[PDB]
Order: structure tokens, then sequence, then C-alpha cells
């Protein structure tokens, strides 16, 4: 019964065929990665990877030598509405 | 003469319905997601089921 | 956006948002809609644009 | 079950909506533009004699 006393609603922008997984995931946005999905000599290096989104801000640090599965679990969880997969599909050919 | 690159590591492509954003100091991010900066939409009409 | 995005921040009062990867209006829109929990400022993008 | 419902984000959204609704019930009680519970109540006294 007062001015500007309202209740907000945050209905979805649209639900057309443009809604889905807001996600590249790896190695496919702009340029491919250097260690992920690629054979390396030193492997995964140490450091952290900032993951901002959905209000909460995280700073999960990925140590060196960590397998892909390591990053898979670590980057998963805390961030609201986030899943994580992990695969190491590769080919080989013995010749020469 | 043996090679140098021997640690084969696959992709860590994750998934998120909402909008995320990934950044990292120096090469920490690029070695994992490359040039990837914020997110995508995936615009699912091209399912190619 | 000429070759890249706008990796900037938004200080909503006390706390500060750390968004990134802004290329179009939709990007900033979804980034605000997602972080709506933390930032005490509602976002409203009419589908007009 | 401490791990079974991954929709804890939607649950927190539900709880925040309930909290904002409670804050609204605090308001809108302006019996004379002088909202009883929230606002500014001076801990007054009614005359009877």
């Amino acid at each position: 019964s007062n001015a500007y006393e309202t209740i907000d609603i945050s209905l979805q922008n649209a639900s057309a065929s443009a809604i889905g997984s807001y996600q590249v995931g790896s190695n496919g946005a702009g340029t491919v990665a250097s260690v992920a999905g690629t054979a390396t000599a030193s492997g995964i290096a140490s450091g952290t990877v900032n993951l901002v989104g959905g209000g909460q801000v995280k700073n999960i640090a990925i140590a060196a030598g960590d397998s892909a599965k390591a990053i898979a679990e670590k980057m998963d969880g805390a961030i609201p509405n986030l899943s994580a997969r992990a695969r190491t599909v590769f080919t080989a050919d013995v010749s020469g | 003469t043996a090679a140098t690159t021997t640690i084969v590591t696959g992709y860590v492509q994750l998934n998120s319905p909402t909008a995320y954003s990934v950044s990292g100091t120096g090469t920490q991010a690029s070695q994992v997601f490359g040039n990837a900066s914020a997110a995508q939409k995936s615009s699912v009409a091209s399912v190619d089921i | 956006v000429t070759g890249g995005s706008l990796n900037f921040d938004v200080t909503v009062g006390s706390n500060t948002v750390s968004l990134a990867g802004v290329t179009s209006t939709q990007d900033l829109a979804d980034q605000l809609n997602s972080n709506s929990s933390k930032l005490g400022i509602t976002a409203s993008i009419n589908d007009k644009g | 079950g401490s791990n079974s419902d991954a929709d804890r984000a939607a649950l927190q959204k539900e709880v925040a909506a309930q909290q904002a609704e409670l804050t609204r019930i605090s308001d809108t009680t302006t019996f004379g533009g002088r909202k009883l519970l929230d606002g500014s109540f001076g801990t007054t006294s009614f005359q009877v004699g």
C-alpha cells in the first residue's frame, strides 16, 4: 500500500532453442590448451584457476603433476550449478 | 634419441547450466582451457543427434 | 569487441563483483542475473535488447 | 542427506526469497504510515485515564 513497495520477479529471458549449457569446457574457445588434451613433458603445472560465477567466487589452486581427474573433482562442487567430466581419449600408431 | 613430451593428459571439459567465468594468472589458465575467458551458450539447435 | 572481451569489475556498494568476458549485452545480462545473490541490485534486460 | 540434493542452490534461493518476504512482512504494516514492526517505532505508550 506504499509507493515503490513491490515484489521483483526474475523470469527467464527466454526458453527458445538458444538455452542450454553455457559452457565451452576446455581447449575449444579461441585457442587450444597447452597441457589439457595434449601430450606434455612437464605436465600440469602449479598455480590457481579463478572460477567466478553465480555470486560465489572461488580460487581453486591446481598443483603440478595433478591428473585431469584431479582438476575434475577440484573445480567441481563448490561453484553452484556446475558439473565436471574427464576423459583422456588418445590415438597411437607404432611405425618405423 | 627419446622424445621429451611423455605426460599425456586429456581434456577436463566440465559443464554448467548458468553463466561462469574462468581466469588465471599467466599460463595456469591457458594450459587448461586456453583462450577461454567467460562462457558459451552452445545454442542447442544443432544437436546433430 | 575488437579481438577480446571486457574483463572488468563492478563494485556494488561494499562487496565487489569480479565478472569477465563481456562481448555483447547478453553476456553482461546473464553475468548480472547469475551473481544476483551476492550483488544486492536486481537486473532486468527486456528481450528487446 | 548432506549430499543428495545438488539443488542446494535453488534451496538457498528459496530461503532468500522467504527472507525477503519476511522483511516485507516487517514493512507494509503502516497503520497510519508508521509501520509497526520495522521502520521507526519509538516504543510508545497509550493513554487510558
